C-alpha cells in the first residue's frame, strides 16, 4: 500500500506487510512492472538494513528501509519522475514474491470525470476523456455479463479514451432495456447510458 | 548492464505440445539466471532458481537448463495452466536485469472476425465531436488488418485503435478501431467505411453507412 496518483517531483511512501514467514532472516526487495509490461529492480535491503543497493535509475531518490520489529518493508520514493509510474512489488530472497502490488502513477493530469456515449445485435459504449484511469463499465448492473468486451484504454493525449461491447439477441434488444453502467471512482462518479434505438 | 534477450516474443501453442522459451545473455552470466511465471492479473512466481533448479512444488513438466549466455526453459507438454508471461533474470552483474519477457499463447482454429460500425451518437455531436466507431470481434489469428475509407479514399490520421488479450473462454480476440474528427470535419462526406483483412478470407470484410441514411 501507499500508492497512488502524484504529481512529477512527489513523494510517497509504500509500505509492505509481511506474515508467514520471518521477516528478519530474509533480505527484501523492491521490484516494479511498468505498464509496457517490464519488470525493474527497484532496492535491496539487507536482511538487518545494513546495506542497500539501488540501480542508477533510482539512486538518491528512493530510500528503502524495514522494521524488523513491525515487519515492514518500505520504499520512500523522492523526487517522482513520470517514468516511475508502475505497479510496485516486493519480495523476499532469486527474489521470491508474496506481493500483490500497488500501482503509483505519476502524472501532471488533473482528475476529471468522462463522458458517456451512446453507441446504437451488438451495441457499445464510449467513455472518452477522463483521467486517472480506473474506469469500470458493466451492462444492466453486471446482470448482463457474456458477450461484453471492454476495450483497453488507450490515452489520447492527456485523457483516456476506452470502449466496450455487449452483444445480445436481436429479439431481446430495443424490446429490453440495455444498459451501460460507467462509474469512475476517481471522481466519485456513476453514470447510466441507455442504449436506444434509431 | 546485461542485457537478457527473450524469445520469441511470442509463442502459440496447444494444450499438450511443448515448448522451449531462449534467455541469452549478454555476457558470461554463469549459473546466475531465474525464470519467473507471470498470469493474467497475479504478480510474478518464482519457477526456477540457478538455471536447474527449480521449487518445490512446481510441476514435473517445468524444467530449466543452461550455462553462461543460452538458457531454455522447457515445458514438455504445456497445460491450459500454463499460459501467461515468462521471465528471465539474472544476478551476478550490477544493476540486477530482467528479460522482457514470452507471452505464451493457446493455439485455435481459425475464427472469422465479427464486425460492426457505429456512427457518431447526437449527444457526442452536440458536444462538436464526431467519433466514428467500429468493433471486431472474436477472431483467433491476432493479426487483423484494419482501415477506414471516407468516401472511398483512405484514410490513416486519427484512427485509434485497441486489442484485447486472449477470451479465457474461447480463446479468440478483439478490437476496436476508432476515427476521430470534429462534427465538421464529419458533416463534410457521406459515407464511413470500415474495412477489415483477416486470414479467414481472400476478400476483405467491410461495413459502412452514410451520414444521410
Amino acid at each position: 500500500s501507499g500508492g497512488g496518483l502524484v504529481k512529477p517531483a512527489g513523494s510517497l511512501k509504500l509500505s509492505c506487510a509481511a506474515s508467514g514467514f520471518t521477516f528478519s532472516s530474509y533480505y527484501m526487495y523492491w521490484v516494479r512492472q511498468t505498464p509496457d509490461k517490464r519488470l525493474e529492480w527497484v532496492a535491496t535491503i539487507s536482511d538487518g538494513g545494513s546495506y542497500t543497493y539501488y540501480p542508477d535509475s533510482v539512486k538518491g531518490r528512493f530510500t528503502i528501509s524495514r522494521d524488523n520489529a513491525k515487519n515492514n518493508l518500505y520504499l520512500q520514493m523522492s523526487s517522482l519522475k513520470s517514468e516511475d509510474t508502475a505497479m510496485y512489488y516486493c519480495a523476499r530472497d532469486a527474489m521470491d514474491y508474496w506481493g500483490q502490488g500497488t500501482l503509483v502513477t505519476v502524472s501532471a493530469a488533473k482528475t476529471t470525470p468522462p463522458s458517456v456515449y451512446p453507441l446504437a445485435v451488438t451495441l457499445g459504449c464510449l467513455v472518452k476523456g477522463y483521467f486517472p484511469e480506473p474506469v469500470t463499465v458493466t451492462w444492466n448492473s453486471g446482470s448482463l455479463s457474456s458477450g461484453v468486451h471492454t476495450f483497453p484504454a488507450v490515452l489520447q493525449s492527456d485523457l483516456y479514451t476506452l470502449s466496450s461491447s455487449v452483444t445480445v439477441t436481436s429479439s431481446t434488444w430495443p424490446s429490453e432495456t440495455v444498459t451501460c453502467n460507467v462509474a469512475h471512482p476517481a471522481s466519485s462518479t456513476k453514470v447510466d447510458k441507455k442504449i436506444v434505438p434509431r | 548492464d546485461i542485457v537478457l534477450t527473450q524469445s520469441p516474443a511470442t509463442l502459440s501453442v496447444t494444450p499438450g505440445e511443448s515448448v522451449s522459451l531462449s534467455c541469452r545473455a549478454s555476457q558470461s552470466i554463469s549459473n546466475n539466471l531465474h525464470w519467473y511465471q507471470q498470469k493474467s492479473h497475479e504478480s510474478p512466481r518464482l519457477l526456477i532458481k540457478y538455471a536447474s533448479q527449480s521449487i518445490s512444488g512446481i510441476p514435473s513438466r517445468f524444467s530449466g537448463s543452461g550455462s553462461g549466455t543460452d538458457f531454455t526453459l522447457s515445458i514438455n507438454s504445456v497445460e491450459t495452466e500454463d499460459f501467461g508471461m515468462y521471465y528471465c533474470q539474472q544476478s551476478n552483474s550490477w544493476p540486477l536485469t530482467f528479460g522482457a519477457g514470452t507471452k505464451l499463447e493457446l493455439k485455435r482454429a481459425d475464427a472469422a472476425p465479427t464486425v460492426s460500425i457505429f456512427p457518431p451518437s447526437s449527444e457526442q455531436l452536440t458536444s462538436g465531436g464526431a467519433s466514428v466507431v467500429c468493433f471486431l470481434n472474436n477472431f483467433y489469428p491476432k493479426d487483423i488488418n484494419v482501415k477506414w475509407k471516407i468516401d472511398g479514399s483512405e484514410r490513416q490520421n486519427g484512427v485509434l485503435n485497441s486489442w484485447t488479450d486472449q477470451d479465457s473462454k474461447d480463446s479468440t480476440y478483439s478490437m476496436s478501431s476508432t476515427l476521430t474528427l470534429t462534427k465538421d470535419e464529419y458533416e463534410r462526406h457521406n459515407s464511413y467505411t470500415c474495412e477489415a483483412t483477416h486470414k479467414t478470407s481472400t476478400s476483405p470484410i467491410v461495413k459502412s453507412f452514410n451520414r444521410n441514411e
